[PDB]
């Protein structure tokens, strides 16, 4: 592996370590359910409610909060009923995305090839890759056997459908975590994957297209090379292309997500000022 | 150098701050507000480093409040200096 | 048949229950919860355990809290494993608020009954100070589910933790053997309330000045109870029921003693009792 | 003989109320206290009908507090009369 590639990984790895708290020990003062939008009878053009329900039900999770003392507080969300009930966990998730976003921005800011870029293009990359970077980080704490995101004191475990697994993987977001987990990537791979997602020229708002596309290509080669050096090449020949395809799906999940969020925000403003500034 | 109130109703406020000096340094801006005398539990929210304007809503009519902006650095160099900028308004 | 003055007593007692016992617990609100904003750990004296004794009384009565929300959500607390001590008291500030809600309703119960207001203040104070815990435990048994080991209190549910242990260890604790044995009896609403009256009007209680005036009332309700069983239950199989119920109240009086003692040891470590618990309990 | 403050330190208080003419039947007495100005969330506790004295603790020094006593009747006759008795104290 070449010395400039080695130098990039070293940097990217340091940014992860400096900006990703795998323990979530500093995620505090978050809202909890039973601790927001008024139900509809009226309506005719909602309709809009049925679509939001159809996007949200597939991503139903239960919250488990372990206490220092040893106690375990556990929330089981309501079944769909009519409305409102479906959003009980979204104000907590807003605070969860906000914690995650601070760390993502911090990640980018640490990397040299990010500060060097112009402000107008810095703004464009973080506005477009924040969701993706955060989803990659979430996958690192994901347990595919139990369907849980282990976030230190917090734990978010997907609800049964049966339905699923047939219904479960029909939702792109979950097929992603499950398929990405299967790959069993190194810390080096997840962070390179994070770099390639960050420095994406295709993103709306990017003025200096050439300057960014050359960086994406660099990390992409750095990734492809790493696999050719640190993994037994016969079986792990097709891994680079698999990872690259996952990032294409991650870009399309991001699209699907921005769309789902606008429909959610149309019913009630759940998004925090930081979430707003990024979306 | 200073934080100002661009426009205000007795319920809402528009705030503006001029953008250091820094960044590289700063990931996000922690913006705080609460009625200046102690009792109420202090409210806070963050905005990205690139923002010069923010909104503070749900305020009470004619009521002395305190606003503060904290700059948060990415891990490694400031600019080891900070101070938080402050102002007081009564709607 | 049951005589008109006995009929009149039951009618009164039943009305007091209806007026003062909320089986839904819908007005028990603003209660404290664990992990929601008590005594500092002992590192590590000579004359404590006491700590080990308190631990030995509390572990046998370990329950988990389940809070159903209107919307349909279910918040569920699993208490810590013992560690020592501090962990052991996590649920006691909630239970203080639970006893306080229960006590209001008990006092209200007594106040409704004619043969209670008629009594002198100094003797009213003595009966409620002595029977409040017992009346409350009888009321708790009404919402007990012996199959699931749960006290179903409307939105709230308190389910006993696994002994492992087993049922051998479970019934070795007098308090639980009581709920389980009392449940088995499958008493009528009339029986639970008569049982409540006999426990309330107990002359033996410390502080009772007008001993005869109270003992005559206990005897009345006791006959009213014995008679009810002889009228509304098939006498061959239900012959021995009155004596069984009477024995349960003797055990309830001794559980009360054991409890007052356990509470003083708990209070010696940290003051958990609310002002109403203190006055009803000797403070 | 109202409500009155029997004795007080800047942290604790002893309150007395005359034991009025309806005990038959009042069941309990809801006693409240909070810093006379609104902002703090009002504190409350109950005591049995037979009590004429109660303790209010954890108060802050040289602060104006408001105290109120509510009589709670057993279901059926008052004495459809009440009022809550009140007093204001500086520690
Ligand atoms: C992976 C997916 C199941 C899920 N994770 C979780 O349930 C918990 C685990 C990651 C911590 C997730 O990350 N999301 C992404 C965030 C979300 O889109 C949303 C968040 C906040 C607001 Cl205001 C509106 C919409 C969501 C609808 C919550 C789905
Ligand atoms: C029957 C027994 C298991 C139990 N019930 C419960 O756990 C669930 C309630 C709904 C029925 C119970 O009634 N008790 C009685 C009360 C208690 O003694 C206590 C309360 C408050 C304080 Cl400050 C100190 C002590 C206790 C140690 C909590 C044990």
């Amino acid at each position: 592996l070449t010395e400039e590639q080695r130098m990039m990984i070293r940097e990217l790895m340091d940014a992860q370590m400096k900006t990703f708290d795998t323990t979530f020990s500093h995620f505090k003062n978050f809202r909890l359910p039973g601790v927001e939008s008024l139900q509809a009878p009226s309506r005719e053009e909602a309709a809009k409610w049925s679509q939001v329900r159809k996007d949200l039900c597939s991503l139903k999770v239960s919250l488990q909060l372990r206490g220092e003392d040893g106690s375990v507080w556990n929330y089981k969300p309501p079944a769909d009923s009519g409305g409102k009930e479906i959003f009980s966990l979204l104000p907590h998730m807003a605070d969860m995305s906000t914690y995650m976003f601070k760390g993502i921005i911090s990640f980018a800011k640490v990397i040299s090839y990010f500060r060097d870029l112009p402000i107008e293009d810095q703004i464009s990359l973080l506005k477009g890759a924040a969701f993706e970077l955060c989803q990659l980080r979430f996958n690192t704490v994901f347990n595919a056997e139990t369907g849980t995101w282990e976030c230190g004191r917090l734990s978010y475990c997907l609800e049964d459908t049966a339905g699923g697994f047939q219904q479960l993987l029909l939702e792109p977001m979950l097929k992603f975590h499950y398929m990405l987990k299967k790959l069993q990537l190194h810390e080096e791979e997840y962070v390179l994957m994070q770099a390639i997602s960050l420095f994406s020229p295709d993103r709306p708002g990017v003025l200096q297209h050439r300057v960014v596309d050359q960086l994406q290509e660099q990390f992409a080669i750095t990734l492809k090379s790493y696999i050719e050096c640190n993994r037994p090449q016969p079986a792990h020949r097709f891994l680079f292309l698999k990872i690259m395809a996952m990032l294409t799906e991650l870009r399309s999940i991001n699209a699907q997500h921005t769309q789902r969020l606008l429909r959610i925000q149309d019913i009630h403003p759940f998004a925090t000022p930081l979430m707003q500034e990024l979306f | 150098a200073d934080l100002e109130v661009v426009a205000a109703t007795p319920t809402s406020l528009l705030i503006s701050w001029p953008p250091p000096y820094y960044v590289e340094g700063v990931t996000v801006f922690r913006i705080t507000y609460g009625e200046t005398g102690g009792n109420s539990p202090v409210q806070e929210f963050t905005v990205p480093y690139w923002t010069e304007t923010a909104t503070i809503s749900g305020l009470k009519p004619g009521v002395d409040y305190t606003i503060t902006v904290y700059a948060e650095m990415y891990p490694g160099s400031p600019w080891m200096d900070i101070q938080p900028i402050s102002i007081n308004y009564r709607t």
